[PDB]
């Protein structure tokens, strides 16, 4: 069972999907803090405040929770 | 991770914006998490119609399935152009 361990290989095109979303969610996740705080003002400061924020009141971002706590 | 994840929060936010050390350091480990979940959830999808690997399309199902569907978009466009490059060489 030692040639069928190296079952559920993770595929060329998988590794480059995983990064490609990964990258629009570290996009989706920066630009809805800001939104969410600033809404379309300009050269404001994102401090940690509007991430755990944007935890708080986003539902698709609920598994950050304990990963992004309320104080840092 | 700490030098393409600045990139990538310089490039979402508008060009006057900043972020604190503090919040892009939440960021990435949520980047982080984010792609755990992603497979962790794809990889449960998979079994789920109990086929050895992970597709493409299990991973697409997953992101719609996880409320992130604003993303499958430009990610089949990105899987087309991709699986046309790797047809040629």
């Amino acid at each position: 069972m030692k040639s069928s361990m190296d079952t559920g290989l993770i595929t060329n095109e998988v590794l480059f999907l995983m990064t490609k979303c990964t990258e629009l969610f570290v996009r989706h996740l920066a630009g809805a803090a800001y939104t969410e705080e600033f809404g379309q003002r300009p050269g404001e400061a994102l401090k940690y405040e509007h991430l755990s924020q944007v935890v708080n009141k986003n539902k698709n971002l609920e598994f950050l929770l304990q990963i992004v706590p309320q104080k840092i | 991770p700490n030098a393409v994840i600045g990139r990538l929060i310089k490039e979402a936010l508008p060009e006057s914006a900043s972020v604190s050390k503090e919040a892009r350091a939440a960021i990435a480990r949520a980047a982080s998490v984010f792609a755990i979940f992603v497979t962790s959830s794809s990889t449960a999808l998979a079994h789920k119609q109990n086929h050895k690997t992970i597709t493409a399309k299990d991973i697409l199902q997953t992101l719609t399935e996880l409320d992130f569907e604003s993303f499958v978009p430009s990610l089949t466009q990105d899987l087309e152009v991709y699986r046309k490059v790797v047809k040629e060489k």
